[PDB]
């Protein structure tokens, strides 16, 4: 906070978008000193723009920037996949301190439709010694990013031991996601058969080990 | 011009969080501002405080400047980062980082170049180290002629860990896989690599499994069921 932005645009393939940060007298109104940042999930903030509206040699000639009193501005145009990130606008503050804007969460819509694929795998020899047993579901390129995983044990539904995680983007833009049985190795092997059941937009797939 | 971030992935709440930047490609004493900024999770972008080159003269956000303490040491190419009475709320993503100025009065300055991160948790919990298991190769989900394998690694704590494959050198259809975390505590994630089944017996595969929070690193060989 400090500098205010939306917390979150969403737009369709193509289209362009702009970012709004509202700030203050003795920051955007004070300076020609708003830079903003594109915050992709894993990498370091990167500088698209800085003194209002100069682009850094590399950054693309669709992000542009602007100000007017003590609003800035970030639009993005013929918006791709790719632009999905958090967008940080800041700037220098009088009294030679710096203030960011809470950050606005860009969503890219109209990508196409993609099912999962789906990877299971069964416990290690080595950890069924430890008595322990981990079945691995790795779910992967799946669009857009919502899955449901369901386990079963010779078709009976399992709800403990279960912990699947939130989907995240991989480099291509699509979807991965994991879902992990933790059993011990009396379970694993007093049964014939354990499945792993995603199912994503209306469709299931489902991979099976077994002892 | 690179920044580079380390220091303790874990700190016990009270007492002091200690980072260090380490900086390379250009001198640290030159016509900059050096930067710490964090992110804590959800929570958006917060810039902590700055030391000049020229002069070492600090600033810092007025809402944490009693905590925080920013050093430079112009031997060793280093400015660090002190952050006193640590909470949950400081468990983040440090970043150290480079401000470019031409005129501070009229243009303030801003960030071009970044470190890459580092995680630090704060926790009275204890340091884990993970359990690596091979996932053993498995053809049915790939393309033809091709499989894929990988390692669990299981029940470690704080984050991160990172994997790679034959040291660095098996770079292609490598995906690591976002952590998991357990009612215990502790975290775990997977690793997998897609390669030729023909390859399978003849090339040997090893997943390079790095966890700095506790000095833990572990070359897995990956076997085929016996």
């Amino acid at each position: 906070s400090a500098l205010t932005q939306p917390p979150s645009v969403s737009k369709s393939l193509g289209q362009s978008v702009t970012i709004s940060c509202s700030g203050t007298s003795s920051d955007i109104g004070a300076y020609n000193g708003v830079s903003w940042y594109q915050h992709h999930s894993g990498t370091a903030p990167r500088l698209l723009i800085y003194e209002v509206s100069k682009r850094p040699s590399g950054v693309s000639d669709r992000f542009s920037g602007s100000k007017s009193g003590n609003t800035a501005s970030l639009t993005i145009s013929g918006l791709q996949a790719e632009d999905e990130a958090d967008y940080y606008c800041g700037s220098y503050r009088s009294g030679s301190t710096w203030v960011f804007g809470g950050g606005t969460r860009l969503t890219v819509l109209g990508q196409p439709k993609a099912s999962p694929t789906v990877t299971l795998f069964p416990p290690s020899s080595e950890e069924l010694q430890a008595n322990k047993a981990t079945l691995v579901c790795l779910i992967s390129d799946f669009y857009p990013g919502v899955v449901k995983v369901a386990w079963k044990a010779d078709g009976s539904a399992v709800n403990a031991g279960v912990e699947t995680t939130t989907p995240s983007k991989q480099s291509n833009n699509k979807y991965a996601a994991s879902s992990y049985l933790s059993l011990t190795s009396d379970q694993w092997k007093s049964h014939k058969s354990y499945s792993c059941q995603v199912t994503h937009e209306g469709s299931t797939v489902e991979k099976t080990v077994a002892p | 011009v690179q920044l580079q971030e380390s220091g303790p992935g874990l700190v016990k709440p009270s007492e002091t969080l200690s980072l260090t930047c380490a900086v390379s490609g250009g001198s640290i004493g030159d016509d900059y501002y050096w930067n710490w900024i964090r992110q804590p999770p959800g929570k958006g972008l917060e810039w902590i405080g700055s030391i000049y080159g020229s002069f070492g003269g600090t600033n810092y956000n007025p809402s944490l400047k009693n905590r925080v303490t920013i050093s430079m040491d112009t031997s060793k190419n280093q400015f660090s980062l002190k952050l006193s009475s640590v909470t949950a709320a400081d468990t983040a993503v440090y970043y150290c980082a480079r401000g470019s100025y031409n005129i501070v009065v009229l243009f303030g300055y801003y960030f071009d170049y970044w470190g890459q991160g580092v995680l630090v948790t704060v926790s009275s919990a204890s340091t884990k180290g993970p359990s690596v298991f091979p996932l053993a190769p498995s053809s049915r989900s790939t393309s033809e002629s091709t499989a894929a394998l990988g390692c669990l690694v299981k029940d470690y704590f704080p984050e991160p860990v990172t994997v790679s494959w034959n040291s660095g050198s098996l770079t292609s259809g490598v995906h690591t896989f976002p952590a998991v975390l357990q009612s215990s505590g502790l975290y775990s994630l997977s690793s997998v690599v897609t390669v030729p089944s023909s390859s399978l017996g003849t090339q040997t595969y090893v997943c390079n499994v790095n966890h700095k929070p506790s000095n833990t690193k572990v070359d897995k060989r990956v076997e085929i069921k016996t």
